[PDB]
């Protein structure tokens, strides 16, 4: 599993051009795949979305009916076209591969990302606190607000948790309540009473420092809350 | 059943006796 | 000499004869005269599970009720989702011919087998996504008829062979063998403790095992005619097998002995699936007519009738917390009671 | 996500028809037969990847059963055709190869579902009459007072001894498959040594499709 | 041959299943109906649970 | 001309006991099948619904023509209302136009499979009876509109006669009559026993290019060519009056008499055709056969 992006760089404002990811290790046909933007120093944003089989292609509100997401499972390339370059499209594009079904792990793998500079009535994300200090070996535990509750009718919320160390993508973290990822520690859990959402770690270690991300999945629109920084 | 739209005596009295179709 | 061997065979099994014989007292019947009858119980098909290509032959619930393993004739292993009826997973089979599918209770790993002589384990939670034969058994040469999830690295699978086969899934290679049946045994079933399995084939016999000891310990021949599936009670030291006679017997691992036999003068043809509930006061069995009947363990009575099916049943299985029941037949429909 | 949980089903379901609609273009077979018959002239179950006149057909040959047969038949309902192979050349395994028949024409799943015949290594057979020891094909004395049907043309250039022992043999094949059944299936005796079996199999297949065609159309 | 051999195992095996304890049905079939009656309220096939709380509907 | 036909009394007599023979004979013939195709449920495959379908448009007919032919005999007054009056044109018509699409669509049906290697409530087939069931309707609305009661005086009575308008009130119904024995003719007889023909034959040049073989063929010949003489006279009898029909000789006291002879005749006998199918289906079919 291993994800490439290539294209981007320096680009005059208003000008078009391609984004291709390169996906292996994982049948592209069966993974849905998504689009996040990180523009520099600030916080995460879903771009676009593509599921299995082009079915339904969605895109984010801001940019609605304006880009262009593509993908072709023969030649296991993804596309993503860009029609038109603002001062707000310069950001650290990361392609998402994922499936949806029970005891799915959505978000699970974010590839490395290419750089690409220029020259209302949706839930929103937010997070009590910016940024804290933690000395190694203790126990940290950080809190979540959501404009609506989570807690869909059929028993489960859909609070997702990251991990982006610096100079890597983000990784996933927790998923879902009262169950863990795969690849990752068994120090984290996680638990939600349907309006505050929180997230606790057990012991905090060296690699464990990062900034942490909080999306949900009720409502397409999957807005990103704002990181809480980690320093030792 | 019934030819023209005069008096047709035999014509009307036979499509009165005649089959329901 | 010889004949001294078969002499005393002959009075080994005159003895356990008579301690048979002397052991029952009285029978149950008397004893539950007393108890309320569970009166007459009537389920609707709360999910028609659509989308089988081909016959359905077996199936198997999973740790939780919501995750269904459905095994067909056209040679495809496919995962429902029991709530919401959407397509899980498919995974294509190597051989179209297959005749069991057994689900993990940890979720990670499902198995199949039939008359290709392969117990192909396929694993579920890959990196990759799709699902991949983790490995094949081919140690049996006969068909396979049923096949048991011990744990992750544990499988314990019956065959034409008459013997039935305990494999570990890091090696591949088989860790015990039974063979103290004399007919191709079919039906497999696992206490709920997984210490002991019994299972049944066609010589008219039940036999109880220990995995590890790999000898048999109990013997049940109560039956008249070949007998087809058999399952363990929910607390752990009974069992009751169906039998193409149209008959339905329980047993007892400490009694030793057969309790009731389900029988009735209207049924003709045999039964082709036994399953309890979660307490064991229904016990239900899938027949060979378009049908399927439900019974009460204790009292031997009809409770109800389970129609629906415009093809012979195959199989039947229930949920561990005995919220629903899923009973498969050759329509291809999967059908969902409760 | 039940869109997405959604779209992943119609994904699934709409491969299961693509792959199971090829599956029916593709007409099953099922072989048997005793050991001694040249079952393979025409692991465990083996399965033979063969097609004439734009269908293919799937050949499942068995292996490793040592005699049981009267319920993992069970599997095999749905094939649309059973082909038979008798050793027609030793007369020994005549008798047990004829129980065997009894056994799968009266089976309580075999009872909508037509056989087809291939008495193999009929050419063994024939040089056997010819020449000596052999008698009565080691039968009942009632063969004596059989006497050869006219009803059917003998290929031409043929021995009418030999005539009379094949013959012979279809009669009680054909006395055997009417015993039961009535007209639910239909066995369909011939003959086989042969590069004309895939044409000759092919016509007895379109002849059961024809006929439970129009069974179910109750005319 | 293998005849004997197939012979002395069954023989043993019998005396092997002929030395195992055995209780009297009695026994047994009051502790099956107890544990019956003891699970009969946790049995949804028993006693249905009502739609609100039904998974399926 | 001593009257049209003053009913001779052994003609009444010869329809009232072979109408009622064939009534029986049809009440029982078709409701058994629909009985059969209802009661179990393994029959209930493609061909099955289209059987059952032409056998309950057999049942309609039978149950609203037989018992007001027969009555005309008796008597003829119509006293049943206007609303009514116009209510056994339109639903015989309908009652009908379902059968003789049904042997069509039977026809469709049983060619697809025989010219087909691969056999075993299809969609298609369900489409396809959900279009003859309100096309047959569509086609006989005209006769809804048009059918009217009308006095008439003859020689002193109070007869209520019963015909078609000659006012037409629309002009689209003035073309319905004049094209009323053609339409007929050509929708029930011409188009429907083309088709039925043409493609059973294929399905037989298909099925023959083999004694089962030989004996289905002749019992679906049979069936068509007995279609074909059962509904003849009465589709004949009006052929006959739109050809030769004049008013310059004085022979229409005998001409109506003769048409009149043909139309009784004619009707009962196509009554007959709607029950000869579920005895044609029992003697052909062993499925059936069996399940009696």
């Amino acid at each position: 599993v291993q994800l490439v992006e290539s294209g981007g760089g320096l680009v005059q404002p208003g000008g078009s051009r391609k984004l291709s990811c390169s996906a292996s290790g994982f049948a592209f046909s069966s993974f849905g795949m998504h689009w996040v933007r990180q523009a520099p120093e600030k916080g995460l944003e879903w771009v676009a979305y593509i599921s299995s089989g082009s079915g339904t292609i969605y895109y984010a509100d801001t940019v609605k009916g304006r880009f262009t997401i593509s993908r072709d499972d023969p030649k296991n390339t993804l596309f993503l076209q860009m029609t038109s370059l603002r001062s707000e499209d310069t950001a650290m594009y990361y392609c998402v591969r994922s499936i949806y079904y029970y005891g799915s792990s959505p978000f699970d793998f974010w590839g490395q990302g290419t750089t690409l500079t220029v020259s209302s009535a949706d839930i929103v994300m937010t997070q009590a606190t910016s940024s804290v200090p933690v000395t190694p070996g203790e126990s940290v535990s950080i809190s979540c607000r959501s404009s609506k509750s989570l807690l869909h009718s059929n028993g489960n919320t859909y609070l997702y948790w990251f991990l982006q160390r610096p100079g890597q993508s983000p990784q996933l973290l927790i998923y879902r309540m009262s169950n863990l990822a795969s690849g990752v520690p068994d120090r984290f859990s996680g638990s939600g009473s349907g309006t505050a959402f929180t997230l606790t770690i057990s012991r905090l270690e060296a690699e464990d420092v990062g900034v942490y991300y909080c999306m949900q999945h009720l409502e397409y629109p999957l807005t990103f809350g704002a990181g809480t920084k980690l320093e030792l | 059943c019934s030819c023209s739209s005069l008096m047709d005596k035999e014509c009307v009295y036979f499509c009165h006796l005649d089959i329901i179709w | 000499e010889l004949d001294q061997l078969r002499q005393e065979a002959e009075q080994l099994k005159n003895q356990i004869r008579d301690a048979r014989k002397a052991c029952a007292d009285a029978t149950l019947s008397q004893i539950t005269n007393n108890i309320d009858p569970v009166g007459r119980i009537q389920m609707r098909t709360r999910r028609t599970l659509r989308g089988h290509l081909a016959k359905i032959y077996a199936m198997h619930w999973g740790t939780d009720s919501r995750l269904l393993v459905s095994a067909s004739q056209d040679g495809k292993l496919i995962i429902w989702d029991s709530y919401t009826t959407n397509k899980v997973h498919a995974i294509p089979l190597r051989s179209s011919w297959v005749m069991t599918c057994a689900y993990a209770p940890s979720g990670n790993y499902v198995a199949c087998g039939g008359l290709d002589n392969i117990c192909s384990i396929y694993n579920l939670k890959t990196r990759e996504g799709n699902v991949r034969v983790s490995r094949e058994l081919a140690g049996h040469t006969g068909y396979l008829s049923c096949c048991r999830f011990l744990d992750d690295n544990q499988i314990v699978t019956s065959s034409g062979d008459t013997t039935c086969a305990l494999w570990d899934i890091e090696t591949g290679q088989q860790t015990t063998t039974f063979t103290g049946h004399t007919g191709d045994v079919m039906s497999l079933s696992l206490a709920p403790d997984t210490r002991l399995f019994v299972s049944g084939a066609c010589d008219a016999s039940a036999k109880l095992w220990d995995v590890r000891e790999g000898m048999c310990r109990q013997t049940f021949t109560g039956h008249e005619s070949d007998i087809n599936a058999i399952c363990f009670f929910p607390n752990g030291n009974a069992f009751a097998t169906g039998s193409d006679d149209a008959t339905c017997r329980l047993f007892d691992l400490r009694a030793d002995q057969e309790l009731m036999t389900y029988s009735h003068d209207n049924i003709i043809c045999g039964i082709t699936s036994v399953s309890f509930s979660k307490s064991g006061r229904l016990l239900l069995a899938g027949y060979d007519d378009f049908n399927c009947n439900v019974w009460d363990a204790l009292k031997a009575d009809r409770a109800g009738v389970l129609a629906g099916h415009d093809n012979r049943v195959s199989c039947l299985g229930v949920t561990d917390d005995g919220m629903a029941v899923a009973t498969g037949s050759w329509d291809s429909f999967l059908k969902i009671w409760n | 996500e039940d869109k997405a949980a959604a779209e992943r089903s119609k994904m699934i379901d709409k491969n299961l028809r693509e792959d199971g609609e090829k599956a029916r273009r593709t007409l099953r077979l099922l072989l048997l037969g005793a050991d001694n018959s040249g079952k393979s002239t025409i692991s465990g179950i083996f399965e033979t990847k063969f097609q004439v006149d734009k269908v293919n057909f799937h050949m499942f040959d068995v292996g490793g059963q040592r005699d049981e047969r009267r319920k993992w038949i069970q599997c095999f309902n749905d094939v649309t055709a059973i082909i038979f192979v008798v050793d027609s050349s030793d007369y020994n395994r005549l008798q047990e190869a004829l129980n065997d028949f009894k056994s799968i024409w009266n089976n309580r799943w075999l009872r909508t579902i037509s056989v087809i015949l291939f008495l193999n290594k009929q050419d063994l057979l024939a040089e056997k009459v010819l020449a000596g020891k052999s008698k009565i094909e080691d039968y009942f004395p009632e063969f004596a007072r059989y006497t050869t049907p006219e009803d059917a043309t003998p290929e031409p250039g043929e021995d009418p001894r030999v005539t009379r022992a094949k013959y012979f043999i279809r009669k009680e094949f054909v006395d055997i498959s009417t015993a039961s059944g009535d007209g639910r299936h239909i066995c369909y005796p011939h003959f086989t040594c042969d590069t004309e079996n895939a044409r000759r199999i092919f016509n007895d297949c379109k002849d059961i499709i024809l006929q439970m065609n129009l069974r179910e159309y109750n005319l | 041959t293998a005849s004997i051999a197939q012979a002395r195992k069954l023989v043993e095996q019998l005396k092997m299943e002929a030395n195992i304890d055995r209780i009297k049905v009695s026994k047994a079939a009051a502790d099956l109906m107890a544990y019956c009656e003891a699970h009969a309220k946790e049995d949804p096939l028993l006693t249905p649970v009502p739609a609100s709380e039904n998974p399926f509907r | 001309c001593q009257g049209p036909i003053e009913i001779k009394e052994t003609f009444k007599y010869i329809n009232t006991v072979v109408s009622c023979l064939v009534f029986v004979l049809g009440i029982i013939g078709n409701s058994t099948l629909l009985r059969i195709i209802y009661k179990n449920k393994c029959m209930r495959n493609g061909p099955n619904i289209l059987i059952a379908s032409l056998a309950l448009g057999d049942l309609l007919h039978i149950v609203i023509d037989i018992p007001i032919n027969v009555y005309k005999l008796l008597a003829e007054d119509w006293p049943f209302g206007a609303e009514m009056c116009k209510l056994v044109p339109f639903i015989q018509k309908a009652s009908v136009g379902i059968t003789v699409l049904s042997l069509c669509a039977l026809s469709i049906d049983r060619y697809r499979a025989v010219a087909s290697w691969s056999r075993i409530v299809p969609k298609w087939t369900a489409v396809e009876i959900v279009l003859i069931w309100v096309v047959s309707v569509v086609l006989a609305v005209p006769e809804a509109i048009g059918f009217d009661i009308i006095t008439m005086d003859y020689k002193g009575s109070y007869l209520r006669i019963c015909l078609l308008h000659p006012v037409q009130k629309t002009a689209f119904m003035q073309f319905y009559k004049t094209a009323k024995d053609w339409w007929l003719f050509s929708f029930y007889f011409c188009l429907p026993l083309a088709i039925t023909a043409f493609f059973y034959t294929l399905m037989t040049c298909e099925m023959l290019r083999l004694k089962q073989r030989r004996e289905v063929a002749k019992t679906v010949f049979c069936l068509v060519l007995v279609f074909a003489l059962c509904w003849l006279p009465l589709h004949l009898s009006r052929i006959l009056k739109l050809t030769l029909y004049n008013q310059n000789d004085p022979n229409r006291c005998e001409l109506l008499s003769f048409l009149l002879v043909l139309d009784y005749i004619g009707i009962n006998m196509a009554s007959l055709n709607s029950c000869i199918n579920p005895i044609a289906l029992y003697l052909v079919s062993k499925r059936f056969k069996n399940c009696f």
